[PDB]
């Protein structure tokens, strides 16, 4: 639904991230590689979590209630 | 001193990246573990939801909220809830935290860790405050609200280990290596032409000598040096993870004598 | 409060047996969440 | 909520008096969900399945396009990954957590 | 049907922490049964027993995953208790980690942020 608060194998705060990552590939306009080392995701477990992350919430939140 | 070397390399409020040498690969390993595993921390270990009014469930957030990191530098000043002498929760063993928002604009409103409020009493323990490290100071996005929508929670935030729920862990992940150039053959590599070409040579080849073909292999040594890296989670300073990481290894060896101890009387 | 939530118009509401299930003139109803309070885990 | 004037085993202690629950509430077992009656009185209500337990979602409370009075209850459930729990990938192999 | 996940270190009730028990089929061995532990105490005290020249035999085990005990079983030369020398092997220990402790914290000091 919304960013996962932690990785799910080790853990690194991740949920702080996903506002960071939407700006830095819409306004700085850059790839979802460097956007992601740019945040210090070096571990492919930590780059999974916010490359795959799909927000929902955002269609949610379109609900009228 | 003699014992157990410790070099190191890097250093942040973050990572701490170190030589462990002069020691036996178990101990280099418990001691992996336990940083992994036992290190006491502070987390949100329940939440009462006096109305939640989002579009995710309660116990959605309630898991969210036990995944938020909090201070938890004070944490041998706070008791284990179940040890405590209280009815259930108190100052002396647990932490109260405040959860109120409202979304009052056309815009979208966002919930934070930044907006949860301590209510119950510190006692002057630096304990409980919600981590926060990015440039913002918003810390972790809990929720996200339309126009309309309110979310309001009380937590109470109790000591706890990794072991129990890995909400609890300090440690990230912790970067474990010894012998990189396969000096006593404890690894067997998998090739199609050579493995000298086809497996990368680790950080830690710079660090050691690469051994010399005219050689015997050497039947005598032993795994003794470490190329370890420490990642804290913020609950604690880094460099706390690793001291509290050997102080809750001997707590628990010491508990061992005294078990042996008490088997005499 | 009461008894209903309304499923559209939002409108807080209770009746019985009268009147009949109704608003709006909406005739879905939602009831609200118990004062109860619920306990979570957080696990 | 009836009170015994042939009820089921469960309790019908979390109904509120027009015969339902209300969302918040954590049931489990086999726990009256809707309270049910026919005429004193024989007994009529539906119990949660017995495998089962959560907490209440939404109730809804509405008319079919002539007369009946209906009633829908959700029940919420989370789901915890836990041994004998079944996982694919995308491959026609499934196994469960051993 | 899962058991609560506290059992993994906390005791009892009924329990204690050590069981010894004094073998059978070899002279001058014993049984240890460790409650609420698992590998982290298990390969260690083990591993230091083994640097015990006295120590003629040391092992542990983790019968099933699902518990957390292991069983550890030292033998030793005669005339030598092998409840001594999980003594020593534990005090070999909680010095080894001491001195290491302390080595981290002085190198801690070195560094700049
Ligand atoms: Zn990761
Ligand atoms: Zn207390
Ligand atoms: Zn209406």
């Amino acid at each position: 639904m919304i960013v996962p608060v932690r990785c799910f194998s080790c853990g690194k705060v991740v949920g702080d991230k996903w506002e960071s990552y939407l700006n830095l590939l819409q306004e700085d306009e850059l790839d979802e590689g460097t956007a992601l080392s740019r945040l210090g995701l070096k571990r492919y477990c930590c780059r999974r979590m916010i490359l795959t992350h799909v927000d929902l919430i955002e269609k949610f939140l379109r609900y009228n209630p | 001193e003699e014992g157990p070397q410790v070099k190191i390399r890097e250093a942040s409020k973050d990572n701490v990246d170190f030589i462990l040498s002069n020691v036996d690969l178990a101990m280099a390993n418990s001691l992996r573990r336990v940083m992994i595993a036992e290190i006491p921390t502070l987390a949100i270990d329940s939440v009462e939801v006096e109305t939640n009014t989002t579009v995710l469930a309660d116990e959605f957030i309630a898991h969210r909220l036990g995944l938020i990191p909090l201070q938890s530098m004070d944490i041998e000043q706070l008791e284990y809830s179940r040890d405590c002498f209280c009815e259930d929760h108190c100052d002396k063993c647990s932490v109260v935290l405040t959860l109120q928002a409202f979304g009052e604009s056309e815009s979208t409103t966002n919930v934070y860790s930044k907006d949860l409020v301590i209510v119950s009493n510190l006692m002057g323990r630096n304990i409980g405050h919600p981590i926060i490290q990015d440039k913002e100071g918003n810390g972790v996005l809990i929720c996200k609200l339309r126009k309309g929508q309110e979310l309001k929670l009380t937590c109470v935030a109790k000591k706890g280990i990794a072991k129990e729920h890995a909400k609890w862990g300090p440690a990230a992940a912790i970067e474990f290596e010894y012998d990189p150039w396969n000096k006593l053959k404890h690894t067997d590599y998998w090739y199609e032409q050579d493995s000298a070409k086809e497996w990368p040579q680790s950080k830690n080849c710079e660090y050691e000598d690469p051994p010399n073909e005219g050689d015997p292999f050497d039947y005598k040594a032993q795994a003794d040096t470490f190329y370890m890296n420490v990642e804290s989670v913020g609950s604690i300073p880094v460099d706390q993870v690793v001291v509290r990481g050997i102080d809750t290894l001997q707590k628990k060896v010491a508990s061992i004598l005294l078990a042996l101890t008490q088997m005499d009387q | 409060t009461l008894k209903y939530i309304c499923a559209e118009c939002s409108s807080k509401l209770s009746l019985s047996r009268t009147d009949a299930v109704r608003c709006c003139g909406h005739r879905i109803l939602l009831k609200a969440r118990t004062k109860r309070l619920v306990q979570f885990e957080a696990r | 909520k009836p009170q015994r004037t042939r009820m089921k085993h469960g309790t019908y202690d979390k109904l509120d008096d027009d015969g339902l629950i209300a969302p918040g509430v954590r049931v489990s077992g086999e726990d009256v969900i809707i309270g049910k009656t026919t005429p004193s009185k024989r007994d009529a209500s539906t119990p949660l399945r017995s495998t089962e337990n959560g907490i209440v979602d939404q109730v809804l409370v509405t008319t079919n396009q002539d007369g009946l009075k209906f009633v829908k209850v959700r029940v919420r459930t989370t789901k915890i990954p836990q041994i004998g729990d079944k996982f694919a990938s995308r491959h026609g192999q499934k196994g469960t957590i051993g | 049907n899962a058991p609560d996940r506290f059992e993994l270190f906390l005791l009892g009730e009924g329990e204690s922490k050590l069981k010894i028990d004094p073998d059978t089929k070899a002279p001058n061995a014993v049984v240890i049964t460790f409650e609420k532990e698992d590998h982290t105490l298990g390969n260690l005290i083990r591993a230091e027993l083994l640097n015990d020249r006295k120590v003629l035999f040391a092992a542990y085990k983790v019968e099933h995953p699902f518990f957390a005990r292991f069983k550890l079983r030292i033998q030793t030369t005669e005339g030598y208790d092998p409840k001594d020398a999980l003594k020593n092997a534990c005090n070999s220990i909680i010095n080894k980690l001491g001195a290491l402790k302390t080595n981290f914290e002085t190198e801690w000091n070195l560094q700049t942020l």
